[PDB]
């Protein structure tokens, strides 16, 4: 159960609060993947982040009683001087994980991750895919109920997108997923219901075909308006 | 003063010094006074109490302030 | 490394907080014994280089043996049976007695007057009242010496020593308290860097 | 799980995570906060040592020296790393269940850990040279010291709180704390400077810790007139009242 | 004192050279 | 397009940039850089003006104190800000035409136009008070000052190239510099201390230059023995053929 | 003094041989 209750966020601007949302109360149903679609700027991603922790509100709170996962391949969480085993270490001691269990995902994450001897080098000496493919690594080390995807499947090369995909269709059937993408075939593939995020205004469709229409309709909308 | 700052010095020792309290003892009889009030336990002398306790209590009693840049003994 | 993990937390609380603390209580309220304390303050007048030869000669070796022919300190001194540690174990060195009783007699000197305070210990009260007065008439005796042998002064008694009532040194309750903050202090210490190098 | 396990659990991480950039990458941050003491103890040394001669003939320098410069390096030092603790790790908010407090209370708690240490070694190699090291009464002394820890923390948590997004400020009251070092008299005693100036130097709360700090650790030490625990004491609590609160009710805004 | 005054300006006209020398490299290397 | 005309343009850029670094961003920096010299005039005027009485009673204390506590405050400007400046813009060597000396010799004319500024400030005010401010020898003053200029910033220079990857000696040479407040003599008179330590205090090559300053500002001051400007001006043209040279073989990998 | 003059002799060559090794070092660098 995940719940938006009077969640109003605004961005600080010299013109005035840039209001993102107002006094936004919504409830994601359980159980099941969901697709957050909208606009260029409509709040995806700060939505994402607000679910995910990143950014608190301005006012209201988020109620959830499952556990929401950061975004998936986000390489800002880290530090640049330190290496990737005491990266995901540290991590391990936020969530409060046994000895045993830092082990292994210490061990799945390095050969998930295929780097080597950079493995013991921080990431200041990293690329953006040696970052991304830790971040990602780190991110299926804790198994979490919901997973957020914001394009995170356009990282990496090709071989590291095909394994990643794989990954997640074993996954799929244990754990459930947020995704953001600009491609609605994804959506279609591996969401169940649709979130259009519109105005600051959030509103649910069990159909994806009724929710890709609808953001369709508010873009043709958008570009008729003069 | 002389018919120093050491004979007063002195002075401020021996106010607290014990002789001097077995001495007003003898005179006043400071035993019995400072137990009288009984319905104050915090600040009364206890019955059959060590003569540490006692010097002691007599010297939280009695305050002995210096003045050094007049010199001066206050005694409260 | 294998044993660095095994310390755990039990062996550690144990070894360093109950243990101890077991000890303590039964030395201190079993095995301890009481030391009567007798307080003099006292001067030399007609002068900081008089009291200074004084007190140089308060813990000298002629003085100790001048008192060990008077009063039989060593004898007294190895009465307490029940306390190994503050008694004076027989057949013991000269270095190690006198080591003992620079610590059994403490002497001190205030700057802005010269006064200079002595506080004997002593198994007895009357044992520790003659100590303290035969150690101001052997001053008295050693400074008009000195003013005879070049060849005029005098002691001055402020406040001639005491005959306690009650023995204060070895306090029991004040030194489980700061034990007892002691040692939760080198507990804390010791257990954030045996947490840090478990972590390495 | 309660929050009180899940606040040890990243209190311990954050705490080794400070440990990590503190120290060295070597393992060598102790041999510079380690020569840190012994430079001002001999540049004090070969500068007022005849000075400390005249001044009193019963308490020597080096042991009169380091029982107040210790606690006033600890003190300095829990204001300093106290009040850029939130400005150095705004990426480390991003995950949930952090806070800025917990970042603060593991610097203050790692300072804590190193001055002790750094204490103990100082006391052992002075009872190694035939000094006096052993404190007379020992309760006051951690009380005292526990009062003086408990201001710098306040006062390191309130300059963290009030001067964000204004790095500026931090740049000043550094500089406040170098008079700050001869005010408190840490140095040379305060019962030589004459009496003109005493009560506009009564006002230093630290100077009041200092001087009780010597008097519960030196047998027979004189203590001047106005020198009570009540003023550091009242000043230490209703500063780390003002701090708390004034975190609490910019809380959100800190983390951002 | 000709002989400590010709190698003291020995030496100072040589460090001055060579500073002069390494500010003129290091200004010519704008390419 | 010229060497000079590219360099002269990088520099501009480069200095604008450090200026809009080093002060306040509503424009209020000369408010904290003229606050600096004054409380410590202050607390020095409150501290020690009957010793300065005592001292000599020919040159009263705040020019006296002026004349050389802000030169100092260049030097130690000029090394904390020079040696700082190639581990701040590493963003900065990603285009081409520029490199690490532009940006350390910028910071230096920045920080030199700053303490010019204040020191003409102080000049003023201290001439509208009623003092004497006026230097009888303005060359001598000038030449020593650029000697002194010359000193610090090959020294920041060195220590710019020496510790680069390395910030921990950053750490402590701070800690060196707190004595050498009290070394150089720049608060009180040279002329009160004993003899007994003079040789190791002349060679502080800032000693030199303060008190020569000082004999170049005032009519009729009495320089002691040893005071000689050779020494000083050894020192700051070997340091800067030893930064310079030092520089040029570590001048690709110091650049990253 | 033989032992302290040496050592000092060797101190002072090894300075001045790392003074005239950096020197040739930078002038080596066309």
């Amino acid at each position: 159960m995940i719940e938006l209750r009077n969640l109003t966020k605004w961005y600080p601007t010299p013109h005035g609060r840039r209001y993102v949302f107002r006094n936004l109360n919504f409830r994601f149903p359980d159980d099941v993947s969901i697709g957050l679609i909208g606009r260029n700027g409509a709040g995806k991603s700060t939505l994402m982040r607000l679910l995910g922790g990143i950014e608190a509100p301005n006012e209201g709170e988020v109620v959830t009683d499952v556990s929401i996962s950061w975004p998936v391949g986000l390489s800002g969480g880290f530090q640049g001087s330190l290496t990737a085993r005491e990266n995901v270490k540290f991590v391990c001691r936020i969530y409060g994980t046994s000895h045993e269990d830092m082990l292994r995902k210490v061990r799945f994450v390095e050969e998930f991750a295929e780097i080597g001897e950079h493995f013991d080098l921080p990431m200041k000496t990293y690329s953006s895919g040696m970052r991304s493919r830790v971040a990602f690594g780190l991110s299926m080390a804790f198994d979490f109920d919901y997973y957020l995807i914001d394009e995170a499947m356009a990282v990496g090369d090709a071989q590291f997108r095909a394994k990643s995909r794989a990954v997640f269709d074993s996954r799929v059937g244990q754990a459930n997923m947020i995704l953001v993408s600009h491609n609605m075939n994804d959506i279609k593939e591996y969401c169940d219901v649709v979130v259009l995020v519109d105005q600051g205004q959030a509103t649910l469709y069990e159909d994806v075909e009724a929710g890709i229409a609808a953001y369709q309709g508010s873009l043709k909308k958008a570009a008729a308006k003069p | 003063r002389q018919t120093s700052r050491e004979d007063t010095c002195y002075l401020q020792t021996y106010i607290h010094s014990m002789g001097l309290l077995q001495k007003l003892d003898q005179q006043l009889k400071l035993r019995e006074h400072f137990g009288t009030p009984l319905r104050d336990p915090l600040f009364r002398l206890w019955g059959g109490t060590s003569q540490e306790w006692f010097l002691e209590y007599y010297r939280s009693r009695v305050e002995v302030l210096m003045d050094d840049i007049c010199g001066l003994l206050t005694v409260r | 490394m294998k044993l660095v993990s095994r310390l755990t937390a039990k062996r550690l609380q144990w070894a360093l907080v109950y243990l101890p603390m077991l000890v303590a209580t039964v030395y201190f309220l079993v095995f301890s014994a009481d030391r009567y304390v007798s307080e003099s303050v006292i001067t030399v007048r007609q002068s900081r280089e008089d009291t200074c030869y004084l007190q140089t000669y308060i813990h000298s070796m002629g003085l100790l043996q001048k008192l060990d022919q008077q009063l039989k300190l060593r004898e007294h001194f190895g009465t307490p049976l029940r306390d190994p540690l503050f008694r004076l174990w027989g057949g013991t060195s000269q270095e190690w007695f006198l080591e003992y009783y620079r610590s059994r007699v403490e002497v001190l000197m205030d700057d802005i007057c010269g006064l200079l305070t002595v506080r004997v210990q002593g198994f007895e009260p009357e044992f520790a009242q003659a100590l303290n007065r035969a150690i101001l008439e052997e001053s008295e005796r050693f400074v008009n010496e000195l003013s005879h042998r070049m060849a005029l002064k005098s002691l001055v008694v402020v406040e001639p020593p005491v005959l306690p009532e009650i023995a204060e040194y070895p306090r029991r309750w004040y030194n489980l308290a700061t034990l007892l903050v002691v040692c939760c202090l080198i507990y804390g210490v010791v257990s954030l860097v045996v947490a840090t190098i478990r972590d390495h | 799980r309660s929050p009180w396990q899940i606040q040890q659990a990243v209190l311990f991480a954050l705490f080794l995570r400070e440990l990590k950039t503190r120290l060295g990458g070597r393992w060598l941050g102790v041999f510079w906060v380690l020569l840190e003491p012994v430079a001002h103890i001999a540049v004090m040394t070969t500068l007022f040592s005849l000075a400390h001669r005249a001044a009193m003939p019963s308490i020597e320098y080096p042991v009169f020296l380091i029982t107040g410069l210790i606690p006033f390096f600890m003190f300095r030092g829990l204001v300093t790393r106290l009040m850029e603790a939130i400005d150095s790790n705004r990426g480390l908010f991003a995950y949930r269940q952090v806070k800025p407090i917990d970042t603060v209370i593991a610097r203050a708690m790692l300072e804590i850990s190193l001055q002790s240490i750094v204490y103990l070694i100082a006391l052992g190699t002075l009872g190694w040279l035939g000094f006096h090291f052993l404190p007379v009464r020992a309760l006051e002394l951690a009380g005292v010291s526990a009062v003086l820890i408990m201001l710098g923390a306040s006062l390191g948590l309130f300059f963290a709180v009030v001067t964000n997004e204004i790095p500026q400020a931090r740049a000043i009251v550094r500089i406040s704390l170098l008079p700050l070092y001869f005010v408190s008299g840490v140095i040379f005693p305060v019962h030589t400077i004459p009496p003109q100036y005493l009560p506009l130097l009564q006002l230093n709360p630290v100077l009041h810790l200092i001087e009780l700090s010597r008097a519960s650790f030196f047998p027979q030490y004189r203590v001047l007139q106005g020198i009570n625990l009540a003023y550091p004491a009242g000043f230490a609590l209703l500063s780390l009242f003002l701090a708390l609160m004034l975190y609490r009710l910019r809380r959100h805004q800190l983390a951002s | 004192r000709r002989w400590y005054n010709l190698a003291t300006l020995l030496v100072v006209c040589c460090l001055i050279y060579g500073v002069v020398s390494l500010v003129v490299a290091t200004i010519r290397d704008h390419q």
